[PDB]
């Protein structure tokens, strides 16, 4: 079966609410993999402690670098860097999890949560989860995005783990 | 006297729009990159004793959602198109940029300063002879700064807003 993880979600380090999501190992294995691994942090590293540092209303959350702390960094499971898996799902709407990338082949950590459907990121983001439990949780976070990104308190992950 | 006058500073990532913007407004620079979705920025300033508002629009480096970015160039009366001089692919990006500008406008006239930054940096790739010969086969300014040690940085607003001046009241 696919696995879950979850993220406690905190606004300026108070609880904010869960949210859980389920991971394509199915069919984005390798990807998923590095997500569900970073989530747990048994690797030595991962989300926890990290921020959401861009969140556009109508678009997205994004968040997972926890390694630079602001926005440039984070690194794979596999290395600094990993190949673009496939792209046989798509952004069809909200709840959709999928890889943030600075080009081709350049996923890493970060990652993004849309909040409506993003389909010219079709064929150039890996998509390998979605939301299954807090898309609430996701609607408040939201609220406290900006046009550029910019967040008007600090969104992080508390803590994350594989349920 | 009194005007105003709307910039947008296009180019590709990482060239130094935002440093360069921050040092006309905010006279510091950090090495931190922190990038750019999009921000706008307003300050008051005296060129030619001549009093202006200067509306500065940093633009992230990206050429994708071509219809927000065409709306930047709508808009925009001048364009400072930077590049890096250690970054050879940043200045081969540049006719593009002004391809796009002159489209958008339907215009072979539209107030552009071309940009070199990191003139600090010992890395360089884009000979300075080659940066001018670009501008001046466009009939525009060239100018080299760096937003690290601000050489060059309010001489490259200043003479884009000349570059505007000029246009409005020939
Ligand atoms: C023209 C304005 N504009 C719009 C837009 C378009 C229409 C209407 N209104 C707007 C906004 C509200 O008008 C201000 C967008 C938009 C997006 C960008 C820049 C400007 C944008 C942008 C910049 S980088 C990117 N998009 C992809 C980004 N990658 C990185 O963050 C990587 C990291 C993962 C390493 N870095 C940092 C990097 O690539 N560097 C390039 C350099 O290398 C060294 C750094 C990434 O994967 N995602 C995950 C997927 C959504 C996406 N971000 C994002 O934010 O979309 C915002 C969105 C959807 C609103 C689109
Ligand atoms: N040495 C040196 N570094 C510079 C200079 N200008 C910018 N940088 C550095 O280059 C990096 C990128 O600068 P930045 O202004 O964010 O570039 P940008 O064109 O705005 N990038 P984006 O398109 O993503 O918004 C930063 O680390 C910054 O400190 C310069 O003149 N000299
Ligand atoms: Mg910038």
């Amino acid at each position: 079966v696919n696995p879950t993880v979850f993220f406690d979600i905190a606004v300026d380090g108070e609880p904010l609410g869960r949210v859980s999501f389920e991971l394509f190992a199915d069919k984005v294995p390798k990807t998923a993999e590095n997500f569900r691994a970073l989530s747990t942090g048994e690797k030595g590293f991962g989300y926890k402690g990290s921020c959401f540092h861009r969140i556009i209303p109508g678009f997205m959350c994004q968040g997972g670098d926890f390694t630079r702390h602001n926005g440039t960094g984070g690194k794979s499971i596999y290395g600094e860097k990993f190949e673009d898996e496939n792209f046989i799902l798509k952004h069809t709407g909200p709840g959709i999890l999928s890889m943030a990338n600075a080009g081709p082949n350049t996923n890493g950590s970060q990652f993004f949560i849309c909040t409506a459907k993003t389909e010219w990121l079709d064929g150039k983001h890996v998509v390998f989860g979605k939301v299954k439990e807090g898309m609430n949780i996701v609607e408040a976070m939201e609220r406290f995005g900006s046009r550029n990104g910019k967040t008007s308190k600090k969104i992080t992950i508390a803590d994350c783990g594989q349920l | 006297s009194m005007t105003e006058y709307k910039l947008v500073v296009v180019g590709a990532v990482g060239v130094g729009k935002s440093a360069l913007t921050i040092q006309l407004i905010q006279n510091h620079f950090v090495d931190e990159y922190d990038p750019t979705i999009e921000d706008s920025y307003r300050k008051q300033v005296v060129i030619d004793g001549e009093t202006s508002l200067l509306d500065i629009l940093d633009t992230a480096g990206q050429e994708e959602y071509s219809a927000m970015r065409d709306q930047y160039m709508r808009t925009g009366e001048g364009f400072l198109l930077v590049f890096a001089i250690n970054n050879t692919k940043s200045f081969e990006d540049i006719h593009h940029y002004r391809e796009q500008i002159k489209r958008v406008k339907d215009s072979e006239d539209v107030p552009m300063v071309l940009v070199g930054n990191k003139s600090d940096l010992p890395s360089r790739t884009v000979d300075t002879k080659q940066a001018q010969d670009l501008a001046r086969s466009y009939g525009i300014p060239f100018i080299e700064t760096s937003a690290k040690t601000r050489q060059g940085v309010d001489d490259a607003f200043y003479t884009l807003v000349r570059e505007i001046r000029k246009h409005k009241e020939k």
